[PDB]
């Protein structure tokens, strides 16, 4: 595990974040229903 | 080879690769090459996330 | 030796097997005179005559590809190989 860490050349530092990306709006479609209830992917809802 | 390309690029997906072949048949142009299909580039921004 | 073949078949792919190295090659080194024939008819009009037109006289609005393959039997055109 060490000499993959060594060889990629990069820093464990990556295993911790500190800004997580969304992606864009249309890969988590927002849908309005005849009442317009939000019934689109729960990403929203993780996001919210 | 280039018959699976197009069929899983330039039919398909890719939008401009689309239009230009379209209007590349209405004209006597040669038929421009595929681009990237939308699929690779969606997977893309997805794995990025 | 053979009666002679009547649609797209014509000429035969054993013949021109003899002339290109494999089957595989033989499409991309038609392909391109096709592609050249084209460009060469969308000139025309004006331009340079870089991309002689057709070597064997064509027939009444045949397509460029045949006209590729016909000529490629005649023994008309060199390429390289690979890179």
């Amino acid at each position: 595990v060490v000499a993959a860490f060594q060889q990629s050349g990069n820093s464990p530092m990556g295993m911790v974040l500190d800004a997580v990306p969304v992606i864009p709006p249309e890969l988590r479609p927002m849908v309005q229903l005849d009442g317009g209830r939000f019934a689109t992917s729960d990403l929203n809802d993780l996001y919210r | 080879a280039y018959t699976l390309q197009e069929l899983l690029t330039i039919k398909s997906d890719d939008t401009v690769g689309r239009v230009k072949v379209y209007e590349a048949i209405v004209k006597g142009e040669n038929i421009p090459e595929p681009g990237i299909p939308e699929s690779f580039k969606v997977l893309l921004k997805e794995l990025q996330s | 030796g053979y009666d002679t073949p009547l649609g797209i078949t014509n000429p035969p792919i054993d013949e021109l097997l003899d002339r290109v190295s494999s089957k595989y090659a033989l499409v991309i080194y038609a392909a391109k005179r096709a592609r050249q024939i084209n460009d060469y008819y969308n000139q025309l009009g004006e331009g340079i005559l870089e991309y002689v037109g057709p070597l064997v006289e064509p027939g009444l609005q045949e397509k460029p590809l045949s006209i590729a393959l016909r000529e490629i039997h005649a023994d008309l055109l060199e390429h390289t190989e690979g890179e």
